[PDB]
């Protein structure tokens, strides 16, 4: 008994990640917009906290290279609100 | 190693760790894959006498991978930037940073 | 979050209870109350004196065992990898050595407590 | 480093020292050569109790065949000194 | 509205724990051709009331060698503990969904294990350490044989996950197909909850009280309740392992009824089993699990890492 | 580096200075090194977590095997050390070199 | 607040090991180590592992016990010590704690302590990573390749841990 | 002949315990090798899909590879179906 | 009048005492026989919350019961010592009353009431089983008279 | 080369075996009564123990010595019967049988 | 008799009752009648932080069907 339950149990899982492979093209494309949407407003708002400094070149990189390179924590939620910060680094770890 | 006896019998014992551009379980890839496969492209079979010295740049952007100092002293220069303006009645938070 | 609350109400609790019980009852503190319980008499020698345990060679092993824990945990996981063949031979090869670890030991008088 | 060497001028003082603390024996009148019980008065059991302080002065048991004798505090030098070889 | 389902939580767990009292002395009262409590209210239903009011205006006394600080520490660490252990049962639902919540069972209670120890050393009696070091011994018996059965029924279920024993108990109880395991399970729960006939830590009839000799009053109460908070968790582990009751998502209440009348079942058995039998000797429970358990959990984690291998029968990883 | 860093490897330090200055008891200076493994444990944790190196996840816990194999075999001292002398003071290991 | 979790939980790992390393009674000296074996479990925890957490913190547990019926046997006298009631422990105690306090305050002022390293304090958060893993853990995923993978690993351990229980049998048999 | 079943009914006799161990413990190693589902069990991880499936670039020489997901082409589950 | 909160708060802590009572395990002599008959099932004292404990420090009530010897003596008055207050004495029988059988003897306590303060006296030898029911329920109306709360508000 | 120091060292022993030490850890000493469920309540048993094991067992008796011998004395053969109902007052009839059959 | 010791039971039983009755209840309660969503894996996290965004009211429980789209 607990075998045959079993194997229908791994059909199952894979009727259940062929639906997520159905969708992570849309979520993809969602993603990539979100990303470059808040990569520019940290842009857009820095510009206006360093317009006075004299050795600062806006949206200038770290790297010698000019491949794309993930952003991280840090740069993507800059200055946004500090509930969707923490939500955003330990609402996963957090929620049970 | 002193004695290479993996290469001589050719057998992987734990060069499958070594590194962290090596083949991962279900294709998982790290954070810096593709610094750390740039740097050792890049240094292969020179030596590392030369690559101390012709593959810097590629060691240097795959070390801010790693530890992202350059990228913190950045991101903290605008922060303090940020707290003087905003201490002065001189920033203006824009909308969906806050609200 | 969640949990972090649960945890700081659950031992809230218990302190309240514990602070009820020292200040709510009608107290009388005198020496030959408090002194230690000996069947009557009073003891002979400091309870901390050394407690000689006839069962160390037993408890050091436990170290070892409670390790293999830590190894054999992950096989729910393990059994889920397509190279079937050498998982199950090293999940075997590990357990299999830890039986012999205790076959060693208990043949050796290792399990028996001492005198 | 090895410790200065016992002299008989050394355990003198010790034992007088040790004769001087006890309270029943008037410091007066404690010469090397005075008697326990004829001079100082002292009965058999404060005479025990002396040569008890002497074990704990020197650090080593006394036979109580031996402490029968020592009757005055000269005595008491002699016996440490064969006890340590102190010849001096 | 997540506090007021703690509360929802922790204040009747202790309503079952003052009455499972009530239900121990007249159970073994009837097993022994006595009444039990009847004088006391209705059928002794308020005699939990008479003992709970009892102890917490009774005198707490410090004994004079003790340490302070850590002899009040170890009531509020076993109560604490206790209530804790909670938190992640389905039932069907928990109140914390953790996803490794077998293993953070399994930590907690090990944890748990230093509210005896610290109790019995901070007491400085003889008989307070007796007990204590009898805590080691009885620990050293059971923590490695329990962790690996629950390995072997976890093949079965796919994941840490306590939730999902309910999806693997869909078709049949894990009784069935592993009833050597639940055999040796039902025997660990009874020593590492610290019960007769492996009730050895707190010895009456040997260390006059045990660990506890020295612990009166409330500080006593919190100890009595912390033990009983584990018979009834204990159970209810049991029977979600190996008696999986059927989750409907519509009727959810359905399952909370199933489901407790088998941890009550599995309570009585714990009462019934403390009035049959004589006590271990604290080196034979020892003896018991090492050179008779161990031998055959270690059989049967091998055994259930290849059944499922050579029958195609390997759950699904989430 | 984090500000995280700075306190397991500040606890790393505390444990190593912890270690080399003994008072009396040799089991004092057990968990010392203990603490050390538990100090190196989370460092790499932390490491290894981070960057996502998935094949490394199974380092910390290959250390903690040979963390307990130190234990057993420093507690298996410990009591050779007790039944010579009674206690396991570290003061009566000075039978060699005087 | 929240964000600083991590650095919090490591404040309170850090005198953990400042409280057994002043070398109180092992007594004392096991309870601090296990204070900071259950914050080093947190750690890691919000750092994704939580296998890794349990475990460090469930074999710490263990291993702490054996201690503690050790601590009757070969490590007890008639008065054991606490942190108040000797100068050397009361004075490493305290060392080590101010010495931490330092760190916190210049740490969280200046933002940018070098001592052999360089630490940053804007907050541990700033460097996780933004994006979403698939179905699985990846932690879980590694720790399962211990099997499929690392097949050398286990057969040194496997040996490892079985020569360990044949030495402490030699060493402690004595005559 | 006659001392094999001497050996196996003292411990029987003896040790039922460490002889039900032994006994279950062989099992679990010979049986995967002598079992024929232990293919499928190997099979069906091959089967879970944990990753995406990147497609491939169209070169024009690739029949044995789909242009959809409902295609004859490709590796079937059908043997899973009916397992 | 404020008088009548404290006095029905005196009746809910004396209800929750006479309820509970948890006599030590100590007997010493003849009378600990008819006391264990007194747990016996025809008279179950457990179903009147009765409940020996072993522990001195668990325990509310001491039944003195059986004879108390000069070498026993110390012995008594430490464990009594060592009960939590409110603590409560039963002398049962004649041994532990007045002497009994061995009043006039030399190694014998005339009275364990020169040790300590007792209660209620139960007469016999030994009192049965029964008699030393009276007893308990006869202490547990002298408890239920008590009228701590209504005296420390006059005060 | 001597010094100040090195003066006290001592060669090491030919076979590199110390002489064992004296007299070092004394067994716990436990009182198992009188009060005690398991000691009859006039039991008072100290023992010496290693761990748990047993090293020396030294019952002591007396907490319920009366006197029954002596206040014999004083009594006439039938004042003195009921003195033997409370020696094995688990056994008194048999008790009274062997008083009855010495009289 | 032994029937004397249901009561007990009974109520100890309904003790035991309330802890999974309460949480079920509240669970639907807090989450719009329905059962609170489990995120055991970053997919289910993903998805669950994206309800919270299409919703529009920062409830992830607040489904919006084919209504929202045109
Ligand atoms: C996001 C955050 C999340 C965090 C999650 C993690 C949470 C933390 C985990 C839990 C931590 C447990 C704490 C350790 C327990 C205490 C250890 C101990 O027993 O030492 C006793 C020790 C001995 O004192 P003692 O027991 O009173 O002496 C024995 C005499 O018989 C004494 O006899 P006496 O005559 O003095 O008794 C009379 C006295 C007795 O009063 C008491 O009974 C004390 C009651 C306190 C109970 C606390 C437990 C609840 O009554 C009084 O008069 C009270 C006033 C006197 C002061 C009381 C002293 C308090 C000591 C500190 C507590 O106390 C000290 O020496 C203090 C030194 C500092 C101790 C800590 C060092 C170890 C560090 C480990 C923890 C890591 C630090 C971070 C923790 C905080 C994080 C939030
Ligand atoms: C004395 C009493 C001390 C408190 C007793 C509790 C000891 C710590 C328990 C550790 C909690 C844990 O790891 O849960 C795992 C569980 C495991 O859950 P999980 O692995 O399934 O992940 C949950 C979230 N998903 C699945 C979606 C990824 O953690 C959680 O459920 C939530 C973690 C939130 C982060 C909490 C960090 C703060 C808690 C650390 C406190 C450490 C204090 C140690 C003090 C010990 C002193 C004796
Ligand atoms: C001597 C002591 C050791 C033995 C201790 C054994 C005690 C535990 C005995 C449990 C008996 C089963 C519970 C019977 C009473 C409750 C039954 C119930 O509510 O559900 C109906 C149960 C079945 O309900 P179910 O919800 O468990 O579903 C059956 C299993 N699945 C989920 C696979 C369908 O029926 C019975 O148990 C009647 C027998
Ligand atoms: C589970 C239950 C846990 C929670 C506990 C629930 C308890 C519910 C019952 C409450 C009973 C409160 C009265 C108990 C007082 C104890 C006592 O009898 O002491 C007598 C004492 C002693 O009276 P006294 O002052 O005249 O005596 C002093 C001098 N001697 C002792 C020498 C005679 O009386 C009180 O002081 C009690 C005052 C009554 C008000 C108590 C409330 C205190 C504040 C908290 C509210
Ligand atoms: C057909 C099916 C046949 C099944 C196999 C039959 C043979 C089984 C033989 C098992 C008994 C071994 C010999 C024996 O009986 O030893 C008994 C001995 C008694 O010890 P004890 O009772 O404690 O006191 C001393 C009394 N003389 O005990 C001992 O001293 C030694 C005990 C050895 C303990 C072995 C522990 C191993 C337990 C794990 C089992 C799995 C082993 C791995 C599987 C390997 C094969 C793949
Ligand atoms: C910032 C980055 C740097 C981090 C540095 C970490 C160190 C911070 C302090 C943490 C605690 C260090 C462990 C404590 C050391 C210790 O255990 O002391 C042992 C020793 C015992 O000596 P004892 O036999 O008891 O008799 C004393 C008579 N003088 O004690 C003694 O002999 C005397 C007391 C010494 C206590 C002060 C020493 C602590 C500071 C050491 C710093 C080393 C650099
Ligand atoms: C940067 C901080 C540098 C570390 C400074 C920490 C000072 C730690 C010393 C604490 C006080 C102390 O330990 O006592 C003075 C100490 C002698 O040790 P002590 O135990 O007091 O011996 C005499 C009494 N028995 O004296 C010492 O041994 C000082 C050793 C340093
Ligand atoms: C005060 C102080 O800053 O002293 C630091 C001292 C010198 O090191 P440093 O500051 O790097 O030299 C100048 C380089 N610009 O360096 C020190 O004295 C620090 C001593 C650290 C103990 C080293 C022992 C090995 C442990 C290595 C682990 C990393 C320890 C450093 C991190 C802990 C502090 C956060
Ligand atoms: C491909 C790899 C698979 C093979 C794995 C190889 C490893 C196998 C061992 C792993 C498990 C560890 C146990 C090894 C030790 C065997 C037990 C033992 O050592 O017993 C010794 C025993 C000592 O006890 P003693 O004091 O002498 O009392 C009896 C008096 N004669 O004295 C004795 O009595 C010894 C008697 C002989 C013991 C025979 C044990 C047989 C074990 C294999 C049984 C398998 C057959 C059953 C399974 C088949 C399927 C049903
Ligand atoms: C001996 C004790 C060890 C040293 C403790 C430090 C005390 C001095 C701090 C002054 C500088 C400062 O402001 O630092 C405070 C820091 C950071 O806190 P934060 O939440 O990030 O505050 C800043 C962010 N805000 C404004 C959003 C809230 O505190 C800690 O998290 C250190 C741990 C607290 C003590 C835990 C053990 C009890
Ligand atoms: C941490 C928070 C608590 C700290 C301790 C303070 C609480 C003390 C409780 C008594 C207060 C008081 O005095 O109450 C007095 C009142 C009414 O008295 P009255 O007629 O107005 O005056 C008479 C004042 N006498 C009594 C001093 C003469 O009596 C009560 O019915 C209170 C008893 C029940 C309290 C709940 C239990
Ligand atoms: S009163 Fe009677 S029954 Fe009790 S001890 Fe004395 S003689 Fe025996």
């Amino acid at each position: 008994s607990m075998m045959k339950w079993n194997r229908e149990r791994r059909r199952l899982q894979i009727e259940d990640f062929e639906a997520r492979i159905a969708l992570m093209p849309l979520l993809q494309a969602e993603k990539d917009r979100r990303v470059l949407q808040m990569l520019r407003e940290n842009l857009e708002e820095e510009a206006t906290v360093m317009k006075d400094v004299p050795g600062w070149k806006v949206g200038e990189s770290v790297f010698h290279t000019t491949r794309w390179v993930t952003p991280m924590m840090g740069e993507l939620y800059g200055l946004r609100a500090s509930e969707e910060v923490l939500s955003a680094t330990y609402g996963f770890i957090w929620y049970t | 190693p002193f004695f290479d006896v993996q290469k001589r019998l050719g057998v992987d014992l734990d060069r499958w760790m070594t590194i962290q551009s090596a083949e991962q379980p279900h294709k998982i890839p790290s954070r810096c894959h593709a610094f750390e496969k740039e740097w050792i492209e890049c240094a292969h079979g020179i030596g590392s006498i030369r690559a101390e010295k012709e593959c810097k740049i590629e060691f240097e952007d795959f070390r801010e991978c790693l530890l992202r100092q350059k990228t913190m002293k950045r991101l903290h220069a605008i922060r303090r930037q940020r707290e003087k303006l905003i201490k002065e009645g001189k920033y203006t938070p824009p909308p969906h940073h806050s609200g | 979050m969640n949990l972090m609350l649960a945890l700081l109400t659950n031992f809230t609790l218990a302190t309240l209870l514990v602070i009820i019980a020292f200040w709510l009852p009608q107290l009388n503190v005198y020496s030959e109350k408090t002194s230690p319980y000996e069947c009557g008499f009073d003891p002979m020698g400091s309870a901390r004196l050394p407690f000689s345990m006839k069962f160390f060679l037993v408890a050091i092993t436990f170290l070892l065992f409670d390790l293999e824990i830590a190894l054999l945990l992950p096989l729910p996981w393990a059994s889920q990898t397509a190279n079937l063949n050498t998982m199950l031979t090293m999940a075997l090869f590990l357990i299999i050595l830890l039986a012999v670890s205790l076959a060693y030991e208990w043949t050796q008088k290792g399990l028996e407590w001492t005198e | 480093s090895d410790a200065p060497p016992l002299t008989l001028e050394g355990i003198k003082d010790r034992v007088l020292y040790v004769l001087k603390l006890y309270d029943k024996i008037d410091p007066e009148k404690l010469s090397v050569n005075s008697h326990f019980m004829k001079d100082l008065g002292l009965d058999s059991l404060d005479q025990v109790e002396i040569i008890m302080a002497m074990e704990d002065e020197f650090g080593f048991e006394i036979p109580d065949i031996d402490a029968e004798k020592l009757m005055c505090p000269q005595e008491i030098v002699d016996y440490i000194a064969d006890k340590k070889d102190v010849y001096e | 509205m997540f506090m007021i389902n703690i509360l929802m939580l922790i204040i009747p767990i202790l309503l079952a724990v003052a009455f499972l009292t009530l239900v121990e002395r007249k159970v073994l009262g009837y097993m022994q051709l006595r009444k039990g409590p009847n004088v006391v209210g209705p059928y002794g239903l308020l005699q939990p009331i008479a003992d709970a009011i009892k102890l917490f205006i009774k005198e707490p006394l410090r004994p004079a060698t003790s340490s302070a600080s850590m002899f009040i520490l170890a009531p509020i660490m076993a109560l604490g503990l206790a209530l804790t252990m909670w938190i992640p049962l389905p039932m069907p639902y928990p109140l914390i969904n953790m996803n490794l919540g077998v293993l953070f069972m399994l930590a907690m209670s090990s944890l748990a294990v230093y509210s005896i120890l610290w109790s019995g050393w901070a007491s400085n009696s003889k008989y307070a350490l007796i007990g204590a070091l009898r805590a080691v011994a009885q620990t050293i018996s059971y923590e490695v044989t329990l962790a690996i059965i629950l390995l072997s029924v976890l093949l079965m279920s796919g994941s840490f996950t306590l939730s999902t024993l309910i999806t693997t108990q869909e078709q049949m109880w894990l009784i069935l197909p592993a009833w050597p395991l639940a055999m040796m399970w039902f025997i660990s729960t009874l020593a590492e909850t610290n019960r007769a006939p492996f009730d050895l830590t707190e010895g009456e009839s040997e260390l006059v009280s045990g660990f506890n000799v020295e612990y009166a009053a409330g500080p006593f109460a919190l100890f009595f309740m912390a033990e009983y908070a584990n018979i009834i968790m204990m159970n209810i582990f049991t029977a979600i392992l190996f008696l999986g009751t059927s989750h409907n998502p519509h009727m959810p209440e359905l399952y909370t009824i199933n489901f407790t009348i088998k941890s009550l079942l599995l309570t009585m058995s714990f009462l019934w089993i403390r009035a049959s039998y004589p006590r271990f000797r604290y080196d034979q429970l020892m003896h018991l699990l090492w050179k008779n358990f161990l031998p055959l959990t270690l059989a049967l984690c091998m055994w259930h890492v290849s059944l499922p291998i050579l029958t195609s029968g390997i759950p699904p990883q989430t | 580096m984090s500000m995280v860093y700075m306190n397991i490897m500040m606890a790393f330090t505390v444990s190593l200075v912890g270690l080399l200055m003994y008072r009396s008891h040799l089991m004092s200076s057990l968990l010392c090194l203990e603490g050390m493994m538990l100090s190196l444990f989370v460092m790499a944790a932390l490491t290894i977590l981070n960057s996502h190196f998935t094949l490394a996840s199974m380092m910390p816990i290959i250390l903690l095997v040979f963390a307990a194999c130190e234990a057993a075999l420093g507690l298996s001292l410990l009591v050779m050390v007790s039944n010579t002398y009674g206690t396991d003071y570290v003061q009566n290991l000075n039978l060699l070199q005087c | 607040m929240m964000l600083y979790i991590v650095f919090i939980l490591s404040v309170i790992f850090v005198m953990g090991f400042v409280g057994f390393s002043s070398k109180p009674s092992p007594i004392y000296g096991g309870l601090g180590l296990i204070v900071s074996g259950g914050v080093g479990c947190g750690i890691v925890l919000n750092f994704g592992g939580s296998f890794l957490g349990l475990m460090v913190f469930l074999i710490y547990l263990g291993g702490m016990m054996v201690v503690f019926g050790y601590t009757t046997a070969m490590a007890t006298e008639q008065y054991p010590e606490i942190w108040l009631s000797n100068k050397a422990v009361l004075g490493a105690f305290v060392t080590g704690l101010l010495m931490e306090f330092f760190m916190v305050y210049y740490v969280l002022k200046d933002k940018e302590v070098e001592v052999v390293f360089e630490f940053n304090g804007l907050g541990d958060w700033v460097i996780y990573d933004t994006g979403d893993s698939g179905f699985f853990s990846e932690e879980a995923m590694g720790i399962a390749a211990l099997y499929s993978y690392g097949t050398w690993l286990v057969i040194v351990t496997g040996w490892s841990l079985l020569i360990g229980v044949v030495v402490i049998m030699e060493i402690t048999r004595g005559n | 002949a006659e001392r094999v079943a001497a050996f196996l009914k003292n411990v029987w006799a003896k040790e039922p315990v460490l002889v039900a161990s032994f006994a279950i413990a062989g099992l679990a190693v010979i049986l995967p090798t002598l079992s024929p589902y232990t293919k499928y069990s190997l099979m069906i991880n091959r089967a879970t899909p944990y990753n995406y499936p990147v497609p491939l670039r169209d070169d024009g020489n690739m029949p044995d590879v789909p242009s959809h997901p409902q295609d004859p082409q490709g590796p079937s589950l059908e043997w899973l179906k009916r397992l | 009048r404020g008088e009548y909160v404290v006095a029905k708060l005196d009746d809910l802590i004396n209800w929750a005492r006479r309820s509970s009572l948890w006599p030590m395990t100590f007997g010493l002599a003849c009378c600990a026989v008819e006391m264990m008959h007194m747990a016996a099932p025809r008279y179950d004292m457990d179903r009147f919350g009765v409940v020996f404990r072993a522990s001195p420090r668990q325990s509310d009530v001491m039944i003195v019961a059986g004879t108390l010897t000069n070498k026993m003596a110390p012995a008594l008055r430490k464990v009594y010592d060592q009960m939590p207050e409110p603590r409560y004495v039963v002398s049962m029988g004649s041994c532990a009353n007045g002497g009994g059988y061995y009043h006039y003897s030399y190694s014998v306590v005339r009275g364990c009431d020169r040790i300590v303060p007792v209660d209620i006296y139960v007469p016999g030898c030994p009192p049965t089983a029964e008699a030393l029911l009276y007893g308990i329920l006869q202490l547990q109306k002298k408890i239920k008279r008590e009228k701590r709360l209504r005296i420390w508000y006059r005060r | 080369y001597p010094t100040k120091e090195t003066a006290h060292w001592k060669p090491p022993p030919w076979n590199d075996v110390d002489p064992p030490k004296d007299t070092l850890v004394s067994n716990l000493t436990l009182n198992f009564g009188p009060q005690h469920p398991a000691a009859h309540g006039v039991l008072r048993l100290v023992m010496e123990l290693s761990g748990e094991m047993v090293r020396k067992c030294d019952p002591h008796i007396g907490l319920l010595h009366r006197g029954t011998e002596k206040l014999i004395e004083y009594k006439t053969y039938l004042q003195a019967l009921p003195y033997f109902d409370r020696l094995d007052y688990v056994s008194m009839m048999c008790n009274e049988q062997a008083y009855s059959l010495a009289v | 008799m032994w029937f004397e010791v249901l009561p007990g039971i009974a109520v100890m039983g309904v003790c035991l009752f309330i802890p999974g009755m309460a949480t079920a209840r509240i669970h639907r309660f807090s989450n719009g009648g329905k059962e609170k969503r489990v995120a055991h894996y970053p997919y289910q996290w993903y998805l669950m932080e994206r309800d919270r965004r299409v919703s529009g009211v920062n409830r992830s429980y607040v489904s919006k069907g084919l209504e929202n789209i045109d």
